[PDB]
């Protein structure tokens, strides 16, 4: 057929003149889905076969079924990706090759109980949580810097503070450093349609802090979607599941000390004032270092300071040349 | 080590 | 005299390399099998 | 003390004066006075030692078999391993010592045939007829005890 | 030893960010040969 090779061509042109061009936003995905094998796409042999834990970089716009998307692997070319509905309708196909999928079992019972499919063999059900297969998170990974221990206090933030120095020093003009004095581990998306949209409500969510921290979440986006590189100097968050389930989805550095033997005289190196706190200090290395490290993106294990600074500034790095 | 990192790290300290 | 000459003896003792043997790589257990064996091969007994 | 037993010393001793061979000297390589039959016999399963068909034990034989017990040299604990495990010491020794003779490795390490009667066999039949003997002994007690009532 | 381990390790450990983009020791002394000897053969005895 004509039509198909010419809008074939028209995709092809449309891609070639937009090599060039600013991206748009980006998505997030849950759910291993392969669109180059899916022969309902525009152009076939452009696809792109990401796995889960991914991240797509959306620049125009082609339709309501599929979308322009690039990878963030490095040499990732051009690749169309399912839309939102388009998945919904894909996944909907994945147990529809299945025997059964409602509630009328085949074990020996055909041409007894039709059962019609109702509303409960559909999408409308299941409702209860319903995680879309699409999130919005910011274009460019945010790094957060989690705290060998509590931070706040005197050791733990000279940790941050070598780190943020170096990476404003080596890489100036090109990364932003911006602090989060309020709490933001408050990020929720499937509470409320806006609980405490108006401080004149006099409501109990509208004069807490939580109207602050909801707004905290989308200037991270706005620095995100200036390519420029951007951290967060949070001061609450000390474990990589309280910033796991909200949609900033950030890149987590950890700095720890491989032995406790050494924290513990490393803290009574700084004076009186931190005998106090060193109590409860512990307990914030112990529980974060039992924690399973593929929850962490980077590891800093060392205790020289040049090769950890030089690891860091060659991840940042790759993470650059990922998405250029 | 450590105290070296925390040494550079509390040297700039000053602003 | 009493202390350096010492750590001279001990550290002459302690850093000596053994003459030949060749490499070695290949053989893998003759850490002590070796004049054991070596023993076994060239055993005689007593004769009266 | 090989060599004294026999007066000959042509090599050869019969495997019953064997188990005398191993008490009169001391640990590691003897067994002890003091040793018991029980643990004397368990270590004679280890050795795997063949017996001639004269009922004697060779002399060098004897010796590579004392020396490889004490040591653990390769010793597999069973099954096909052990066939690989001589093999790779056959040819180690022969890396080691090019000039020496084929009968003399078959001799220091035995070729192991199935139908071969060793030193190991001989006691470990003993040791269950033993604990059949006293498994029955035990169940004719076990059989009276429980019928006086 | 142990610098030389962690310095594989750690760079092992880095390689996994990289990878989107992709001698002899000297001859042990007679002391260090047996005291390593004696030592395992103790520890035989556990």
């Amino acid at each position: 057929e004509s039509a198909r090779r010419e809008v074939e061509s028209q995709a092809q042109q449309q891609l070639e003149r937009a090599k060039h061009k600013p991206v748009a936003f980006a998505v997030r995905t849950n759910v291993s889905y392969c669109g180059v094998l899916d022969e309902e796409c525009p152009v076939q042999g452009s696809g792109v076969n990401f796995e889960a834990k991914d991240f797509l970089h959306i620049k125009e716009k082609y339709s309501n079924d599929w979308w322009i998307g690039r990878l963030v692997k490095e040499g990732g070319d051009i690749a169309f990706i399912p839309s939102p509905q388009r998945l919904e309708s894909i996944r909907l196909k994945q147990e529809q090759k299945a025997r059964r999928s409602g509630n009328p079992s085949s074990l020996s019972d055909i041409g007894n109980r039709r059962s019609p499919p109702p509303s409960l063999a559909k999408q409308k059900q299941k409702q209860a949580e319903h995680v879309p297969p699409y999130d919005v998170v910011p274009s460019m990974r945010p790094v957060v810097l989690v705290g060998p221990s509590l931070k706040g206090y005197e050791v733990t933030d000279m940790m941050q503070k070598a780190l943020f120095d170096f990476l404003k020093h080596r890489f100036d003009g090109r990364i932003s450093i911006t602090r989060v004095t309020a709490d933001l581990s408050l990020a929720k998306r499937s509470v409320l349609n806006n609980p405490g949209k108006r401080t004149i409500i006099e409501r109990s969510s509208a004069r807490s802090s939580i109207a602050e921290v909801q707004s905290e979440i989308e200037r991270i986006f706005e620095l995100a979607k200036s390519l420029q590189l951007v951290v967060l100097d949070a001061d609450t968050i000390n474990h990589p599941a309280q910033l796991a389930k909200t949609s900033l989805a950030p890149i987590i550095v950890f700095v720890k000390v491989s032995s406790p033997k050494v924290l513990q005289r490393l803290i009574r190196s700084r004076g009186k004032s931190q005998m106090k706190h060193l109590t409860v200090q512990m307990m914030a290395y112990d529980k974060l270092v039992q924690c399973p490290p593929e929850s962490f993106d980077v590891i800093l294990d060392e205790n020289q300071l040049e090769d950890a600074c030089e690891h860091l500034a060659e991840y940042l790095e790759v993470y650059w040349r990922a998405t250029h | 080590g450590y105290m070296e990192w925390i040494s550079k790290a509390e040297e700039v300290i000053l602003a | 005299p009493f202390f350096f000459v010492n750590i001279f003896v001990a550290l002459i003792i302690i850093t000596f390399q053994e003459q030949g043997d060749k490499m070695m790589e290949e053989y893998s257990l003759e850490k002590n099998e070796r004049a054991c064996i070596d023993f076994a091969i060239s055993a005689k007994p007593l004769t009266r | 003390v090989w060599a004294e037993y026999d007066p000959a010393a042509w090599g050869r001793m019969p495997y019953l004066d064997m188990y005398q061979m191993l008490r009169h000297m001391s640990p590691p390589l003897g067994l002890g006075k003091k040793c018991p039959a029980r643990v004397a016999y368990k270590r004679l399963l280890r050795m795997d030692l063949p017996v001639a068909d004269d009922n004697t034990v060779h002399f060098n034989s004897t010796l590579m078999a004392l020396i490889r017990t004490a040591l653990d040299i390769k010793i597999a604990k069973g099954g096909a391993d052990k066939q690989q495990m001589d093999a790779e010491l056959r040819k180690e020794m022969m890396a080691i010592w090019p000039n020496l003779s084929q009968k003399t490795l078959d001799l220091l390490v035995t070729p192991h045939k199935s139908t071969d009667l060793t030193v190991g066999k001989i006691y470990a039949a003993m040791m269950i007829m033993e604990y059949y003997r006293q498994s029955k002994a035990k169940k004719l007690q076990a059989m009276r005890e429980e019928q006086d009532r | 030893e142990e610098e030389e381990a962690a310095n594989q390790k750690l760079a092992l450990q880095k390689a996994k960010e990289v990878a989107e983009v992709s001698n002899q020791k000297p001859a042990k002394s007679v002391w260090e040969q047996r005291t390593s000897e004696m030592r395992k053969q103790n520890l035989l005895a556990s």
